[PDB]
């Protein structure tokens, strides 16, 4: 979209949301 | 409307706004003659002054009126300045407010005298003094420059940003031609040439401008004029005399670039500007590789800006693009940018009248001069 | 309606501002204070003397860039209007402060006397008829779609964090440590003098913030990745000159985590986070480990996300869920949540009103606000 | 007349060693004091009942 | 043991050396490298070139002065070479560096790679018994006898303060500014440009520090006593020359403190000095208050404390109380306190053994110093 051209940018090859192993 | 006196201890001239050729062009030289005890007729002039005394340099010994800045007598200067207004122009000077130049490192009682004997001596309407430099980049085009002066006997590295400057930045070494004119007569002489008074240092400052070309490397030029001498030149004098040189030519600007020929304890021209550009921003620096104005009567020699980029080249990093300005009539160029500063209203709306003195005194020249 | 809201994302060193419904704020700044520091003789600079701009972002070697927001608390109130008169300029908004309403953006618990003195620019100076201030961590969860979470962020030199289930009253349940990247780009410029650079200027400093903004990760492991070799690889200045990377780019991010090592007894956003999760209940405190609303601008950079979750695995027991809201657009997140918001029914009523400052306004600003 | 690659182009051709552009640029460009004329008559004659 | 060990005094201008227990002054000399200046090839004359003491204190046209050091900091270390070896004269040294133990001074927050080399000369071109380098201001608060202590001085280019109590060093509170007396001299030079007196030599440059440390005095009124009408009594030189006082002469040392005159910012020694005592605590500032500290040999002027004090009021609160001294040699209380304490029992461990600098060096140093 335009809205992460016109601006410095967003998330580079990494998500938001991440999580624990399995059986924490 | 205004009047317009470019000066220089050499080159001095004159005219008005809007005008494009200094209507006054003369060697701003002090002619002393002769004057011996036996008797004689019809006179003379006490003693005759630039193209006066080069009309009859024979006895004329045009020594210098000023060194460097350092004016030796007002009241010589004072009869330069009356015979030429009364020579050139002819106008009395309560018409329009005058038009003169300096430079630094002049002790401010100097141009509070100039000044002071200015309202004196011709009691003009009002009146201003200004830096060539700053006529230079003026006439050039632009509010961010670095610009140097190499007059007869000054050298000056002005960095200019949007009109902006600083004293610490400007460097300043008066130094010029005047040296180079001693230094090739004094070679000439142990060449086998005889070398006494003042129309030697014309004679030579003459051929010194038609011959002071600018090449890169003296060894392997030294190595070729050795091993050919086809480029040592031969030249006749008015006299019968012909002299062939080669070396001599080119090398004697060398000097400029290294204090060496000399044992100055200073810096080269190209470094000692390198320098004057260290004392900046990181971000204009770059735009003084841009803005690489030229000025100077002393640099109407080719070469020396490939040169002096070459050096820079060498110094600066390759990213940093030199952007050489060199405007091979800088030497007049500060006298028309006086006359197009004395074509903007605002500026003849800022003036030095006659009360300032009168009762201000002295300070508003420090204060107003610039 | 023609009259549109005004939404502006502030912060303690950037500013974002548009109207209500936009997706993009078309005017995105920082915040600053400048004036020139040197004298210009030949006219053709530019005039107003702060600027704000390509001009300010290219004439940084004359103005004076301060920061009158002490950890987003200004003190230059006076230059700010100036700066939202530019705010209001020909090219930026044209209209007049009678003719919007205004939603601000806002870092919690701060002195009354700031609302107070905001209010008495916007409806003295400025006449703004409906102006609002809330917090963003609303505007975080509306530009997320969530509506219960612990809202973090980090702004310049400002850091906190809000746990609260949907804008329940829990003001004993939250933390907040003002201090972020400025210092630590002081800190970097600290480093640079260790190993020989020196830096002191307002714009030097702005480029070393580019250094420390553009050049920044945080390697995981720190005394493991001590005793390993690093790169060092320089980036280059304006004139291009060594920029290593150093030990710098990592160890002093960490700073952040070990506060002590600046010399002040503090916790790390870890810490704090954890004793916000004890300053909540055992009954919601699941749903609050699921709660991970993570913001702030100056957090963007490697290394940072998945070690600080590293840093939770030993701090936080076990069943831990990791929902982290991190697009790097939450700064402008905070900007569109306020957007939205302000495009909605019950606003009006949200707002406060230019006649109930006519009345009495600090007491009532105090109650819409809360 | 606040087009800057007009403006732009102007500093060009003043830059061309020939500023006298801004004689014309600025007698005939008498602009701002029609603007303070009508600013004159902002009170009385705009926004009159 | 014979092998006393041997305390070296380096400074700025300042520079000296010593030993332990032997407490008066042993050798004094300058900081700096005395190149030939001129050739010819006649008999009676002294050649190698390297010439330091009386024959460069004689001499000063025949040879030029070499500052390698800058700000402490030396770039070419073989010019410190050659002056260790002036050191390791047997008129100067009469012993060897590998069978005596070294002490040696330094400012601090120097760049680590300086150390290195250093070092690197100190052990593997002379194996040292024993070498440890420290901070100036640690000597002389040993000299003192204060657990406290607020170092504020200056050599010849660098201003410094550091606050510390019971040696417990807080980094953070410590600052310091490259700038002194060779700025002094520079702009001592400054004002003789403004009145036409180039003396760019480096003999001029001795001719000016004689000016320095002899035409010079103070004023606790900056305007109010620059603005009035000076007398400027002339005073002989050591060539026949006679020239006047000149206000400039106090007006120079006022720069330390409006450093914009010169043009780089910077904030006022003891404004600086304030915000170390900003940095610490409360009660802890009225011992700072009461722990004043007399340092730098720069400092020698009439009123110059007062001067700062009337500073001081203008930025303490009340009760402050500040006391005076009866100086004995601020100059070499430093190395005083340093020959003290290299005539420690405990100090033994202080140095280095040179086994471990051969096995690993710096590093180990730069952890084991502080
Ligand atoms: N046409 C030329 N070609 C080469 N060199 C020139 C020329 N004209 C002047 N010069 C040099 O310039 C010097 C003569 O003075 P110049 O023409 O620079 O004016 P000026 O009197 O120096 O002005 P100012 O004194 O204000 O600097 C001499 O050193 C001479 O070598
Ligand atoms: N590449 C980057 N990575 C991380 N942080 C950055 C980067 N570039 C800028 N920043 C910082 O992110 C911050 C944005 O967070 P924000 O809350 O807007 O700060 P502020 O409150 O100071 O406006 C800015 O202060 C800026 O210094
Ligand atoms: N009377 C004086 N006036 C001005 N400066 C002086 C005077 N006496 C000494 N100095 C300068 O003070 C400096 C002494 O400072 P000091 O604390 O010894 O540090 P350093 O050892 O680095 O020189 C010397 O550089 C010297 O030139």
């Amino acid at each position: 979209d335009p809205k992460y051209a016109d601006l410095p940018g967003i998330a580079r090859n990494e998500p938001d949301v991440y999580e624990t192993s399995d059986l924490p | 409307a205004a009047l317009v006196v470019d000066n220089g201890s050499g080159m001095c001239k004159a005219g008005f706004a809007g005008d494009d050729a200094p209507r006054a062009v003369f060697p701003s030289i002090v002619g002393r003659p002769r004057h011996q005890g036996v008797m004689v007729g019809m006179g003379q002039k006490d003693s005759y002054v630039g193209d006066e005394a080069q009309s009859k340099r024979g006895i004329l010994t045009l020594k210098y009126p000023i060194e460097h800045g350092i004016v030796t007598n007002w009241d010589d200067m004072e009869k330069i300045w009356h015979h030429t207004f009364y020579n050139e122009l002819r106008v009395a000077p309560e018409e329009h407010p005058v038009l003169l130049t300096e430079a630094p490192l002049n002790p401010k009682a100097n141009r509070e005298k100039m000044t002071q004997i200015m309202f004196e001596t011709f009691n003009t309407p009002a009146m201003y003094v200004a830096i060539q430099a700053v006529l230079s980049l003026y006439a050039s085009g632009r509010t961010t420059g670095i610009v140097m002066d190499s007059g007869d006997g000054v050298t000056h590295t002005v960095p200019i940003y949007e009109g902006y400057a600083l004293p610490h930045a400007i460097l300043r070494l008066d130094l010029a031609g005047r040296d180079l004119t001693d230094y090739l007569m004094k070679i000439l002489t142990e060449r086998g040439y005889s070398f006494t008074t003042t129309a030697e240092r014309e004679i030579v400052r003459d051929i010194k401008e038609k011959l002071c070309y600018v090449a890169l490397d003296f060894e392997q030029e030294m190595a070729t004029a050795a091993s050919s001498s086809s480029l040592e030149k031969s030249y006749e004098l008015p006299d019968g005399q012909v002299i062939t040189i080669g070396n001599e030519r080119f090398r004697c600007p060398e000097a400029l670039f290294q204090p060496s020929f000399l044992g100055m304890e200073s810096c080269g021209i190209h470094e000692t500007t390198f320098n004057s550009i260290m004392k900046c921003d990181v971000d204009i620096r770059k735009d003084l590789y841009a803005n690489t104005v030229l000025s100077g009567g002393t640099t109407m020699y080719p070469g020396i800006a490939d040169r002096m980029q070459k050096e820079i080249t060498a110094l600066a990093p390759s990213t940093m693009k030199i952007k050489i300005i060199a405007p091979p009539e800088r030497k007049y160029s500060v006298w028309i940018g006086g006359s197009i500063l004395a074509s903007l209203s605002t500026f003849q709306q800022m003036w030095i009248s006659k009360q300032e003195y009168d009762e201000s005194g002295p300070s508003i020249v420090h204060r107003k001069c610039f | 309606i023609a009259n549109q809201p005004v939404v502006i994302d502030n912060g303690s060193g950037v500013i974002k501002a548009g109207f209500a419904g936009d997706q993009i704020p078309k005017y995105c700044f920082p915040n600053y204070v400048g004036r020139p520091k040197h004298v210009r003789v030949m006219a053709g600079a530019l005039e107003g003397d702060i600027f704000i701009g390509p001009k300010a972002e290219e004439h940084r070697g004359l103005l004076s860039i301060r920061y009158p927001m002490e950890h987003g608390i200004v003190k230059d109130w006076n230059d700010m209007e100036r700066i939202w008169q530019y705010v209001y300029s020909k090219d930026q908004l044209q209209t007049f402060s009678e003719e919007h309403p205004v939603l601000l953006t806002e870092a919690p618990l701060n002195p009354r006397k700031n609302r107070e003195r905001a209010a008495e620019v916007f409806f003295e100076t400025f006449n703004v008829p409906a102006l609002f201030i809330s917090m963003q961590a609303v505007l975080s969860l509306y530009a997320t779609g969530r509506t219960t979470g612990v809202v973090l962020d980090s702004g310049d030199g400002v850091t906190h964090a809000v746990p609260i289930y949907e804008g329940f009253a829990m003001p004993h349940s939250i933390m907040r440590i003002d201090i972020a990247g400025r210092d630590v780009s002081r800190f970097l410029r600290l480093y640079l003098r260790k190993e020989g650079y020196d830096f002191h200027s307002s714009s030097e400093f702005e480029i070393v913030k580019a250094i420390k903004e553009r050049a920044c990760y945080l390697s995981i492991n720190p005394q493991k990745d001590e005793t390993l070799e690093t790169e060092k690889a320089q980036y280059y200045l304006p004139d291009g000159s060594t920029i290593e990377i150093g030990p710098s780019r990592f160890r002093a991010p960490e700073l952040l985590f070990r506060p002590d090592l600046i010399g002040e007894e503090s916790e790390g956003i870890h810490e704090v986070l954890v004793f916000a999760i004890q300053k909540s209940d055992m009954d919601l405190r699941r749903t609050l480990f699921s709660n991970i609303v993570l913001s702030g601008g100056s957090t963007l950079f490697k290394g940072f996300g998945d070690r600080l979750l590293s840093e939770v695995k030993k701090l936080a027991p076990k069943d831990v869920k990791i929902r982290i809201s991190a697009p790097q657009e939450r700064l402008y997140s905070t900007w569109i949540g306020g957007s939205i918001l302000a495009s909605l029914d019950t606003f009006k009523k949200m707002w406060v009103s230019k006649k109930e400052y006519e009345e009495d306004g600090a007491r009532s600003i105090h109650r819409k606000t809360f | 007349r606040e087009s800057p690659e007009v403006l732009l182009t102007l500093d060009i051709l003043k830059h061309g060693k020939r500023f006298h552009a801004t004689v014309s640029f600025d007698t005939d460009t008498g602009l701002k004091q029609a603007l303070e004329t009508v600013n004159d008559y902002n009170p009385l004659m705009k926004d009159f009942p």
